[PDB]
């Protein structure tokens, strides 16, 4: 439930091939950017960093949980369906 | 004013058939003044009825002691389309308390009239009486009285000729001390597990079936008709101020004659035990400790019991509470640690399990207390037990968690030397 | 006292159960005590009725109550396991319940418990080989001033001594119904050896009534 890993913007790159090492079966890669992750305070900062480095980018809007109406008393409604059958 | 309290007269006693020596059916109840001018009371109006109760100074007899007049007036408001109900708490579960049993089986018509008079004050259409399932015979007595009242026009359509419609329903419990808690009682009537609700909402807004509700103790409701007939001022002439009226007392444990008796509020605890119960077994000096208001209240040692009065404010000063006014007496032959450990074992068996501090905490306290009984512990654990109880108290949904912490705190407060001495004995055998 | 169910030849969803035609009339009156749209309020009394007819609650009985009231079976299971008066295993024809909470403990309820075990030859929680008696300990039964007391089926036997309870068991073995209430001198909750109150004649109607009615 914690939300502390949803505060900052991140930049990541496309995933490329990983293959099995013939000797040990380990996951080999030839992609030098496979583990590169950058943290930014705002979308604008991340976009500016991508442009000056020449990377084409896809920005995705921040998804914020919608505010909800919570009511403990609705659990015992006289005539509504929100009445719970157990606690 | 009155400086000394007690020595109540039979003319001022309310529950005049406490011992069932007279007829409990309508014929007897009517001869004793019940159902008299009930029409006059009903036509006087809810606000007048609430005035008589507010002026009487009546406080809840269920164990929390909230002022009844103020509490009952939360229902005094316009209907919004929902029915309104009065719930009478006849679960009588607190160990040591058996006062409500005598009203139900010997004075049922005071309860039935109390429901009508109290129900009118709140504008309720019906009363549900929740009576613990174990009281099978008492509940059957109550149904006979209700049928008599229905057949005599006293309740039902146009009750007492007042033009007010009232029904009295009796619903039985199935074995659960927690179902005496006001919201757990409501959840039980609705057919669920007896698990208390959080507050808000309060029952006066969302109660049984989601409708406005007031939960009142059997004794609180049963005395209400007489307070209106004889007046609130007459009721307030008893007991210390803010501690008004006559209270039913259960004296059990190590007394010569355990009994139930009606006595004035603020009576000294010593006078109550000796005047009515025949004194402590082995004499007063054989007293070790008393639990004044049922198992939920902390014990007090003999030194406090010497001068303490029996009312809400007097016993709060002695670091306890009036509770249900059920006096459990323990003489010096008692294994005090064991006696309190059996009470924690009771709360362990009665916890509903809903909320963490009681579900886990009370069971934790039981395991520690069992070890304290044998002394198989270290003195440093006494302060751990004190701290654990303080994490249960005031963090639970309902007051059962508080009622399990208090007996532990009372034992540690007044009998710490006994606990440590027992631990020393155990260690020297090992 | 397991709070899970495992199907058994004598206790499985196919175990025969059904209310009698007479009990369906009682069930109908129970359901009318509650507002329309809240038939679930009848679960506790209808479940208890099934136990009175049958003596205990097979899972089939719980499934029947759920079906009659249009209630999910799990919600009936929750109630059957929450409340201790419901018997989810068959009990003896006489279910002896000894209160052992502190107020009854202080008046020597252990001697009562010891006597019943010696006379019946069982330990707490067991049934006699003839399935006549089941013995358990219980919490306060709300008869504390009358301790030590027991409850057998729907009756309270109070102010007991080891001799008194051994008599009651002997009466139940022979089939007689023993009168409930204190087995000592007194009748109910009065002080033993004489009333210390309520010795005057009760006042009549209209006594002390405030002016203005
Ligand atoms: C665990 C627990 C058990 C209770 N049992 C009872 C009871 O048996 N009878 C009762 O009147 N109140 C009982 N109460 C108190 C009720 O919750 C409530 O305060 C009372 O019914 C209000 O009625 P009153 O205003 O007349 O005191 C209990 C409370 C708790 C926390
Ligand atoms: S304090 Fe205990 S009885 Fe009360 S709601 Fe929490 S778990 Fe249930
Ligand atoms: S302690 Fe046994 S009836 Fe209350």
């Amino acid at each position: 439930s914690g939300v502390n890993n949803t505060k900052k913007w991140k930049m990541e790159f496309d995933t490329r091939e990983r293959w099995e090492n013939p000797l040990m079966g380990w996951a080999s890669t030839a992609d030098p950017l496979s583990n590169l992750v950058l943290t930014f305070s705002t979308k604008e900062d991340a976009v500016a960093f991508a442009e000056k480095n020449g990377w084409s980018y896809d920005v995705e809007e921040r998804k914020v949980p919608k505010p909800k109406s919570k009511s403990y008393g609705a659990n015992f409604s006289w005539n509504k369906r929100t009445r719970v059958s157990t606690k | 004013k009155k400086t000394s309290f007690g020595s109540l007269k039979d003319e001022d006693r309310i529950f005049t058939n406490l011992y069932g020596r007279h007829d409990w059916r309508l014929k007897g109840a009517q001869s004793r003044g019940d159902w008299y001018k009930t029409k006059e009371i009903l036509l006087k109006g809810p606000d007048w009825i609430l005035g008589e109760v507010k002026t009487s100074g009546l406080r809840g007899r269920g164990g929390a002691g909230f002022p009844t007049g103020l509490k009952w007036s939360f229902m005094n408001k316009p209907s919004d389309g929902r029915p309104k109900y009065l719930v009478v708490n006849a679960d009588e579960g607190e160990p040591g308390t058996c006062k409500d049993r005598e009203i139900i089986r010997h004075d049922p018509h005071k309860l039935v009239e109390g429901c009508l008079v109290g129900g009118r004050a709140m504008g309720a259409r019906a009363a549900y009486i929740y009576i613990r399932g174990e009281f099978y015979n008492e509940a059957s007595n109550l149904q006979v009285a209700i049928r008599e009242a229905y057949e005599a026009g006293l309740i039902g359509k146009n009750a007492c000729g007042s033009g007010y419609d009232f029904d009295v329903f009796v619903v039985r419990g199935a074995g659960a001390y927690i179902c005496g808690e006001e919201t757990a009682l409501i959840e039980s009537i609705e057919g669920k597990q007896g698990k208390p609700r959080l507050k808000p909402p309060f029952p006066a807004d969302v109660g049984v079936f989601g409708c406005p509700t007031t939960v009142a103790n059997v004794e609180t409701v049963a005395v209400s008709p007489t307070i209106c007939r004889r007046g609130g001022a007459w009721f307030a002439s008893f007991g210390r101020e803010r501690n008004s009226g006559t209270k039913l007392f259960n004296i059990s444990g190590h007394v010569n004659n355990p009994c139930t008796v009606e006595e004035e509020m603020s009576v000294p605890l010593k006078e109550l035990i000796e005047k009515h119960a025949g004194g402590v077994t082995g004499g007063w000096d054989n007293l070790l400790a008393v639990i004044p208001g049922g198992s939920s209240t902390p014990l007090i040692p003999k030194s406090v019991c010497e001068t303490v009065l029996m009312d809400f404010d007097a016993l709060i000063q002695a670091q306890t509470g009036l509770g249900t006014a059920a006096v459990i007496v323990m003489d010096r032959s008692t294994d005090i640690v064991k006696a309190i450990a059996r009470l924690i074992e009771f709360y362990k068996h009665e916890s509903c399990g809903q909320c963490t501090p009681c579900r886990e905490g009370v069971d934790w306290m039981n395991k520690v207390m069992a070890r304290f009984v044998r002394g198989d512990a270290r003195p440093a654990e006494i302060d751990s037990l004190w701290e654990i109880s303080k994490q249960i108290e005031g963090h639970t949904i309902c007051a059962l968690g508080d009622g399990a912490a208090w007996p532990v705190q009372g034992l540690i407060r007044h009998f710490r030397p006994e606990l440590e001495e027992r631990m020393q004995q155990f260690a020297q055998q090992h | 006292a397991l709070f899970v169910h495992r199907d058994t030849p004598e206790n499985n969803p196919e175990t025969p159960f059904d209310f009698t035609p007479e009990n369906y009339k009682r069930i109908e009156a129970i359901v009318k005590n509650y507002p329309e749209g809240h038939k679930a309020a009848a679960v506790l009394p209808v479940l208890d009725l099934a136990q009175r007819q049958n003596g205990w609650l097979p899972i089939s009985a719980m499934n029947k109550v759920a079906e009659i009231l249009q209630v999910p079976p799990m919600r009936v299971y929750e109630v059957a396991t929450f409340y201790t008066m419901y018997n989810r295993k068959p009990v003896g024809k006489y279910h002896i319940q000894v209160c052992t909470t502190t107020p009854c403990m202080l008046r020597n309820s252990d001697s009562i418990l010891e006597a019943i075990q010696k006379k019946l030859g069982i330990k707490v929680g067991e049934t006699t080989p003839d399935k006549l008696f089941t013995l358990i300990e219980v919490e306060c039964l709300g008869a504390c001033v009358n301790a030590p007391m027991v409850q057998i089926n729907d009756n309270y036997y109070e102010d007991l001594t080891p001799k008194d309870i051994e008599e009651i068991i002997d009466e139940l073995k022979a089939g007689k119904i023993p009168k409930p209430g204190p087995r000592s001198g007194r009748f109910s909750c009065e002080p033993a050896g004489g009333l210390t109150s309520l010795t005057e004649p009760p006042k009549g109607p209209g006594f002390g009534v405030q002016a203005g009615l």
